[PDB]
């Protein structure tokens, strides 16, 4: 399964989760930013690695990072 | 679906798709990323693999010797090496018909046969071998040597005999042994063989295992070497009318320095060759006494590196000893770069200064050797830069190399890459401009309006070595010069060999050579640009500041931040491979067209038509295909049939690679989804199900496989053309 | 296809063994090996 | 643990030893994958493969050393000898199974039953006849095989 | 997870739906309520009709279910936001998946534990040479 | 003189030694 990490430059704009087509990420309470929220990746077993989240990120170089890893039926996006 | 293979990566072995197999093949030799790999186990597995690889080399050489001795015509080809075609091995193919059987029953053989272009007959003959018995004995001995190295590799995987990491990192001792023993003692042994077998056997004196202990290579024994005077070993050198393999005009000398070419064999003098090997043996032995080991005297490489600082270079070479000795990728890059340099050197020297008897007259083998070695050198250079990039990805420590030369190179990488880009643009614009100007000016019927730049620099250089054609009269070309008034024993022979337009020694050059040299400069600079920019941005750029976290090779970083295809340093290697092939194409086209003109006595064709690109297109490529493409015909078949078939085969493989290079993955994965659906819903075929899920090839895999096809087609197409054209004209 | 070289009966059977038997056998062994669902 | 010989299956008191010939990785893998022991196979397939191999190689002895070797019927004689020896071997296999699996049937492996052993005998018979006949047919037609291998018909 | 209820959408069939993976490996379910019988686009191709009331539909992947869910909540005049997505195994086990805690993941909800969070910047990952011959990568340490 | 029938056959027998050693080396490197 791919790895998804969220670093402390997160502004909590929620576009991470809004872009995910597989519900890997969540908005969880935090205190580092004004929005009092941060992105989390509790369900990376369903991640396919399309990179939509990072495409949505505004911070100067991403606060969310997807590193493709061990390929499974789910991560390869297989319907068969 | 638990799946063992590959046992070194659980990530791959858990992949439920066909990818698992492909990647299993593609990552087996990347020991560093195996599950549980240590540094010591890494060095040890690499040691055993080295032993196995050396054994493979010895077995390949055994096969060459054995097939020449079994199915060849070595002994016949010795009788008349200028009119008999040397034989590689026998053909056995049930697909053949009568036409091909008759066409390949050649070179005087009674069965189908291939003509050898490896130059191996000339090599074995100049060595001193003259019978199939000696070749067979050498082949069997190499069988035994390969066995020895296979056993050594096996033995050094056993617990007691596994060398330690400190032993692998003992750089000073290994350098002493490789300079003194591997280089020096071996060169001394080859000087000894030449003096004992090659030189006598060239004079009708059979010297073998059954008499070499009793027949001195010189009438005056070793005492002249032990007492004082060595000029006796220069004695009476072989006269200009020496007939190779006979006593006619033969002498007794063993070490000479008369330079030039043996008049009959048109190659370097055997005595000069043995003397060279002896001298460089002494030098390499002395070199192997520089670094300390177990006796206090000697040098510490760490000290020498830490002692070469600089007022304008910061920390100099400090800590480069550990930087190099801790990175197998740094050392491998050094090795591949130096090896590619010396392979190109081999190529540029063996065609100009051949050392094997009657090989300068074998045009197909000479062309094939030059092309072969230059291609090998190009591959080596690309690999050296690839592994420099891999070093930066995996091994570079910025705090240990802080402010030293490595980090400082990294610190102005923008300037390096930018100026490489500038000189690339310079060369490209202006060389293409001159070529296209010449094309248009000749096309419109005014060939006198071309821009024909005389290559005065290289001509002046040739003049510095005695070449009096251009009339510069500088240094060696000037008899009044102090470089000529030295009394050197090699000057007369060197001048006679360089001032005769019958060899390849410093071939005459004109504007076509100028233009193609600037094309070569463009190709070298562009390939270096791709490789260096990949290496320096391997750890990061403004598009990917964290690229080192992703590894040397990876598909991309997605359509975001503008799009990031071919963003990795592996991708830079892949892109530079095309420019490597292009540069080699220009280089080898150059060599072959010029040597065709030279061998045929018509240098004017190249001199007059190489200045415009239609000249290459028509007089070189288009013309020299006529026999090639006629290897098989509606009217019959001849001995060039195999090369015509291989020519078309190389075209087909090249074009197939284009598919993997242009069409990308998603299109294929969706098509394969339709095909998967069809299989699941077809009765009878239903009974069968796949063990691995079929999926399209991966992004990186597509680049690799497309490049592999492209390169295979490139090499086979050009080899077919080169071989067939040169053997149809002169073979 | 004939052979004046010594032991020219060797290619007669060696060509089918190197071209048919060795490839088929080795591909079968590798197919079985890379599909073995042991442990990992 | 430099010793290459150890107890069999970790039991020093069972009448056997673990040696490079008896219980090594190569022997385990090779013997265990012969048709007799290959995992999952049905008795008739084991028998068929074994019979193929045996009928094939049993052609040779009488072909080259039998009484008809010096006659115009050498290959036919070798064929007949092979077929008859395979018939006697099949009767032997069938009778063995007949007497060894009389009562209750074990559940371990299908080969070690009455039905399974008879199926193995049927497979052996068929494969042995077939292999003997194909060896005889190759020898009888050695000339066309020669022309095929030399490309004489192109 | 008790027992999935809801009528299947009115649909004439297609070749783009479930394959062998559904019975051998895993499949996915999405339920939702509609205020009206109305047309929607199948993620597997073509048009289908959702029933007034509860609806239950089986698809091959989680992504197809979430694509249908976005279509439901962003392409109908009164939105459909009550859809639930489950994973279904051949044993019959049903694993509720989405929305994980009854609240869509785009908005903060108390009780969620941060996963995959790093207390550093991307630029503050360690040098790979410092972690080589380990199993980790700079983002895993 | 040409190569002998026996010299060709003796070559394969000798080559049996590096074959066995290569088998051992390969299987050891698999560990
Ligand atoms: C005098 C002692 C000695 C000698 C004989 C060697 C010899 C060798 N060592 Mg070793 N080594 C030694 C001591 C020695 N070692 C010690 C003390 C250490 C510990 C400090 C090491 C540790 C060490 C390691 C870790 C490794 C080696 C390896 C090797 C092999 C290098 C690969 C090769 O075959 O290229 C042979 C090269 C030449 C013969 C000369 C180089 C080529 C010249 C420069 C250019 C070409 C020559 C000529 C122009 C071309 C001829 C063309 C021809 C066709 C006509 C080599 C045979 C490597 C190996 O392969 O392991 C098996 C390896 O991994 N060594
Ligand atoms: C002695 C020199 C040497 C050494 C030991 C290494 C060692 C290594 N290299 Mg390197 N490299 C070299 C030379 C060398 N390389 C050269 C010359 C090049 C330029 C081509 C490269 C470019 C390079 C790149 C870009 C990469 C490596 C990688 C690697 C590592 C993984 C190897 C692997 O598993 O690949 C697997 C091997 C293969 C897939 C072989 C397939 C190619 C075959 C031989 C060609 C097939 C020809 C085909 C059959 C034609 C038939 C003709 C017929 C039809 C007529 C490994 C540590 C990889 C790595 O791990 O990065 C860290 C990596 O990505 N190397
Ligand atoms: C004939 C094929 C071709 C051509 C012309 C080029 C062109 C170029 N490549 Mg490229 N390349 C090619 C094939 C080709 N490539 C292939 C197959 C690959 C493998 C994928 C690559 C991969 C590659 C890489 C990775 C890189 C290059 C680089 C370069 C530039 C090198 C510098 C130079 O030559 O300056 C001069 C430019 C030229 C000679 C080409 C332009 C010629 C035109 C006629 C100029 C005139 C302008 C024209 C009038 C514009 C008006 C058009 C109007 C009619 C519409 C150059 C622009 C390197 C680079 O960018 O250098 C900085 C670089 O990094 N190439
Ligand atoms: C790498 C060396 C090499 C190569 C490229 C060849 C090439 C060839 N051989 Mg030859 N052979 C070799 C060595 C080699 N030989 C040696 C040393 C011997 C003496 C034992 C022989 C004895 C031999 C016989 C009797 C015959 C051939 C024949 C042939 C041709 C068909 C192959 C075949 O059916 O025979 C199979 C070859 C063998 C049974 C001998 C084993 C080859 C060596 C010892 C092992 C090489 C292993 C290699 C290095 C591993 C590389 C793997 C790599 C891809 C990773 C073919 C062109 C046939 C022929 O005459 O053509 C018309 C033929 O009948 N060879
Ligand atoms: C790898 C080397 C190789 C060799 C040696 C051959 C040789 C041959 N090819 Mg082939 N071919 C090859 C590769 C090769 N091919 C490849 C790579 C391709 C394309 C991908 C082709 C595609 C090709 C086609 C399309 C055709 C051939 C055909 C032929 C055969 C023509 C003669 C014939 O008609 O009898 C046929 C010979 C046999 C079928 C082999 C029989 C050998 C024995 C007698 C079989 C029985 C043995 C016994 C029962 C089992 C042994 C037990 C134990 C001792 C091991 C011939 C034997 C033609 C053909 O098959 O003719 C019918 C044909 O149509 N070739
Ligand atoms: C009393 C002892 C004895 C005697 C005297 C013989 C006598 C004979 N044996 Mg036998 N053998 C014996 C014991 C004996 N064997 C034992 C103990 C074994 C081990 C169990 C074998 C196993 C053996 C095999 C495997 C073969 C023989 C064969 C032969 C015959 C070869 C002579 C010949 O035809 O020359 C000329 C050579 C030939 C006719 C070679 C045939 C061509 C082969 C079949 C090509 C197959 C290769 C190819 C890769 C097949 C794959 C195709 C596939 C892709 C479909 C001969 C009559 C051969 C035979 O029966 O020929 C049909 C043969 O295949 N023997
Ligand atoms: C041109 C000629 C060149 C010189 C002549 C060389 C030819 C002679 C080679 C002799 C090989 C004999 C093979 C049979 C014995 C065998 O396999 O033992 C294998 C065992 C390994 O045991 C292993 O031991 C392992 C455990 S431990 O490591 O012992 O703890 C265990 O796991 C494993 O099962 C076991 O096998 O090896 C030994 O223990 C000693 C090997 C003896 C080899 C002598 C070689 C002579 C040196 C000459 C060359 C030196 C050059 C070096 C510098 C360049
Ligand atoms: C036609 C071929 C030439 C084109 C090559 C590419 C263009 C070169 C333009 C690069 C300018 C470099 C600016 C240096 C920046 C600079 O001034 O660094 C500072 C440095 C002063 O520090 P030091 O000399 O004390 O450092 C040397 C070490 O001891 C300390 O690390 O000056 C030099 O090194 C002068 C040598 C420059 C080396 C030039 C590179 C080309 C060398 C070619 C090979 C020389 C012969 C080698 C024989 C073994
Ligand atoms: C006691 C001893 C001495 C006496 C030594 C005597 C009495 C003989 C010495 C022989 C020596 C020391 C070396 C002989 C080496 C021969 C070698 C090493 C052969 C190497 C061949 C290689 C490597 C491969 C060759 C290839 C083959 C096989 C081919 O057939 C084709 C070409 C090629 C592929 C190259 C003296 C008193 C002097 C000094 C004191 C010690
Ligand atoms: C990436 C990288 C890298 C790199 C790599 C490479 C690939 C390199 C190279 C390079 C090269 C490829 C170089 C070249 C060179 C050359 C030279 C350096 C030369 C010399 C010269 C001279 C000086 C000569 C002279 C002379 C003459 C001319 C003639 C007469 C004689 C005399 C001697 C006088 C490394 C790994 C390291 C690190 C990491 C990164
Ligand atoms: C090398 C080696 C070895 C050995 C081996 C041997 C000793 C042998 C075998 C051999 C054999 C022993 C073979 C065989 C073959 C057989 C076959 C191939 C068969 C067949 C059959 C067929 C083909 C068919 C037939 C038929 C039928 C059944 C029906 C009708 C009639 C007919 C005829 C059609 C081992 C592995 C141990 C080890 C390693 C090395
Ligand atoms: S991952 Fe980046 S873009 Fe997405 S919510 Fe977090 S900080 Fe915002
Ligand atoms: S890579 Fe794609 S699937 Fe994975 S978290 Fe990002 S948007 Fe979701
Ligand atoms: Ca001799
Ligand atoms: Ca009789
Ligand atoms: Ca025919
Ligand atoms: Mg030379």
């Amino acid at each position: 399964s791919h790895s998804v990490k969220i670093y402390d430059t997160c502004i909590g704009c929620t576009q991470c989760v809004r872009a995910c087509p597989l519900d890997v990420l969540e908005m969880v309470p935090w205190d580092g930013c004004k929005a009092a929220q941060i992105a989390s990746s509790p369900r990376t077993e369903d991640c396919v690695g399309c990179k939509r989240c990072e495409t949505a990120c505004p911070t100067d170089f991403l606060s969310i990072r997807v590193y493709l890893g061990a390929e499974t039926t789910r991560s390869m996006g297989l319907a068969y | 679906m638990a799946t063992k293979f590959p046992k070194f990566s659980q990530d791959l072995a858990q992949d439920p798709t066909t990818r698992r197999i492909w990647y299993g093949i593609a990552t087996a030799h990347d020991f560093e990323t195996h599950d549980g790999m240590t540094e010591e186990n890494l060095y040890q597995k690499i040691f055993a693999s080295h032993f196995g690889h050396i054994a493979i080399i010895f077995l390949w050489t055994s096969g060459t010797l054995f097939h020449v001795a079994w199915q060849g015509n070595f002994e016949q080809w010795i009788k008349d090496p200028l009119n008999i075609r040397p034989i590689a091995h026998a053909i056995w193919d049930p697909h053949f018909g009568e036409g091909a059987v008759n066409a390949f029953t050649q070179a005087g053989a009674s069965n189908p046969v291939n003509i050898a272009y490896s130059g191996v007959y000339h090599w074995f003959y100049t060595i001193g071998m003259t019978t199939n018995q000696e070749l067979y004995s050498g082949a069997v001995f190499l069988l035994v040597l390969a066995s020895l190295f296979l056993f050594a590799g096996w033995l050094h995987l056993q617990p007691k005999f596994r060398p330690s990491l400190a032993w692998f990192k003992n750089a000073e001792s290994r350098l002493n042994h490789h300079l003194a023993g591997l280089f020096g003692v071996s060169s001394l042994a080859w000087a000894g063989h030449l003096v004992h077998v090659a030189i006598p056997e060239a004079r009708g004196q059979h010297v073998g295992w059954d008499n070499f202990l009793s027949t001195p290579p010189h009438p005056a024994g070793l005492m002249p070497f032990f007492t004082g005077n060595w000029g006796v070993y220069a004695a009476d050198p072989d006269t200009a009318g020496h007939i190779f393999g006979t006593s006619e005009g033969a002498g007794t000398a063993i070490l000479t320095f008369l330079g030039g070419f043996h008049p009959q064999t048109e190659s370097l003098w055997l005595t000069d060759i043995a003397h060279h090997h002896l001298a460089i043996a002494v030098i390499f032995i002395i070199a192997g006494h520089m670094y300390r080991t177990n006796w206090g005297i000697g040098h510490s490489i760490k000290e020498i590196l830490n002692a070469h600082k600089g007022p304008l270079t910061g920390a100099g070479h400090t800590n480069l000893y550990d930087t190099i000795n801790n990175s197998l990728h740094f050392q491998l890059g050094l090795a591949l770069a130096s090896l590619g340099v010396i392979t190109s050197l081999v190529a540029q020297h063996m065609y100009s200064l051949p050392s094997y008897a009657f090989i300068a007259q074998d045009h197909t083998t000479q062309a094939a050797l030059y092309t072969h070695h230059q291609y090998i050198a190009g591959f080596l250079m690309v690999g050296a830069f690839a592994h420099g990039a891999i070093f930066f990805v995996r091994d570079y420590d910025p705090v240990a190399n802080k402010d030293n030369v490595l980090a400082r190179m990294l610190e102005h990488k923008e300037a390096l890459i930018s100026h490489l880009s500038w000189v690339s643009l310079f060369l490209g614009f202006h060389t293409l401009g001159l070529y296209v100007h010449n094309d248009v000016v000749v096309a419109f019927g005014t060939p006198e309006k071309q821009i024909l730049i005389e290559p005065v620099f290289a001509q002046w250089i040739q003049a510095t070595s005695g070449k009096a054609l251009y009339g510069f009269d500088v240094l060696l070309s000037n008899p009044d010069s102090i470089a000529s008034t030295t009394g050197a024993a090699w000057l007369p022979g060197w001048l006679d060999a360089i001032n005769s337009g019958t060899n390849s020694l410093f071939l005459t050059i004109g504007p076509g050579d100028f233009l193609v040299h600037h094309a070569i400069a463009l190709g070298l600079h562009t390939t270096a640009l791709i490789l260096i920019k990949g290496a320096l941005d391997a750890r990061g750029s403004k598009l990917m500041p964290d690229k080192k976290d992703f590894g040397y090779s990876f598909p991309c970083d997605g359509p975001g931040r503008g799009g990031t295809c071919d963003i990795s340093a592996w991708d830079a290697f892949y892109l530079a491979m095309f420019w490597m092939l292009n540069t080699l194409g220009w280089l080898t086209f150059y060599w072959h067209w010029k040597h065709l003109g030279v061998w045929s006595g018509n240098v004017a064709q190249f001199n007059e038509n190489s200045t415009y690109l239609m000249g290459w297109f028509r007089d070189y490529l288009w013309a020299n295909s006529a026999q090639l493409i006629n290897g098989y015909n509606p009217y019959g078949v001849n001995n060039l049939s195999v090369w015509a078939w291989m020519f078309l085969f190389g075209h087909l493989v090249w074009a197939t690679g284009f598919m993997f290079l242009i069409s990308w993955r998603g299109y294929w994965q969706e098509l394969i989804e339709t095909i998967v659906w069809a299989h699941e819903r077809t009765p009878l075929a239903n009974l069968v199900r796949w063990k691995d899920k079929p999926v399209a090839l991966s992004i990186v895999q597509a680049r690799l496989v497309g490049l592999a096809h492209f390169t295979v087609g490139y090499v086979l197409t050009y080899a077919a053309f080169l071989i067939a054209s040169t053997a149809g004209k002169f073979g | 296809m004939d052979g004046s070289y010594a032991a020219s009966y060797l290619p007669w059977i060696l060509i089918p063994m190197v071209g048919w038997l060795f490839p088929a056998v080795t591909m079968g062994l590798l197919f079985i090996h890379i599909e073995s669902e042991g442990e990992g | 643990s430099n010793q290459v010989v150890q107890a069999y299956n970790g039991d020093p008191f069972v009448g056997h030893l673990s040696t490079p010939i008896s219980d090594s990785a190569f022997t385990r893998t090779f013997i265990g994958n012969l048709p007799a022991y290959r995992k999952g196979l049905s008795p008739i397939l084991r028998g068929l493969e074994v019979g193929m191999a045996h009928g094939y190689f049993l052609i040779g002895p009488w072909t080259l050393l039998g009484p008809l070797r010096d006659s115009e019927y050498q290959y036919i004689g070798g064929l007949i000898g092979a077929l008859a020896l395979i018939l006697v071997a099949t009767a032997a296999l069938s009778s063995y199974g007949l007497v060894t699996f009389q009562g209750e049937q074990g559940s371990g492996d299908t080969l070690q039953t009455a039905d399974g052993w008879s199926q193995f005998a049927a497979g052996f018979f068929v494969g042995g006849m077939g292999g003997a006949f194909v060896a005889y047919f190759l020898l009888e037609n050695l000339s066309v095989v020669d022309g095929i291998f030399r490309g004489l018909f192109n | 997870m008790t027992e999935l209820s809801g009528q299947p959408p009115k649909f004439g069939g297609s070749t783009g739906g479930l394959l062998s993976k559904a019975n051998r490996e895993e499949k996915y379910a999405i339920t939702w309520t509609s205020a009206s019988e109305q047309v929607f686009e199948m993620p597997t191709g073509g048009a289908a009709i959702m029933n007034e009331g509860e609806n239950l539909l089986y698809l091959a992947r989680k992504e197809q279910c979430l694509a249908l869910g976005t279509q439901l909540r962003t392409k109908f005049k009164p939105k459909i936001q009550d859809y639930k997505i489950y994973r279904v195994y051949p044993s019959g086990e049903v694993q509720y998946l989405h929305p994980a805690d009854g609240v869509f993941p785009e908005k903060v909800n108390e009780g969620r534990e941060a996963q995959g969070t790093k207390t550093r910047r991307i630029g503050q990952n360690p040098e790979p040479v410092t972690i080589k011959f380990s199993g980790k990568a700079p983002y895993e340490v | 003189m040409a190569l002998s029938d026996t010299q060709i056959l003796a070559a394969l027998v000798v080559a049996l030694l590096p074959a066995f050693l290569a088998f051992r080396l390969s299987t050891e490197l698999y560990k």
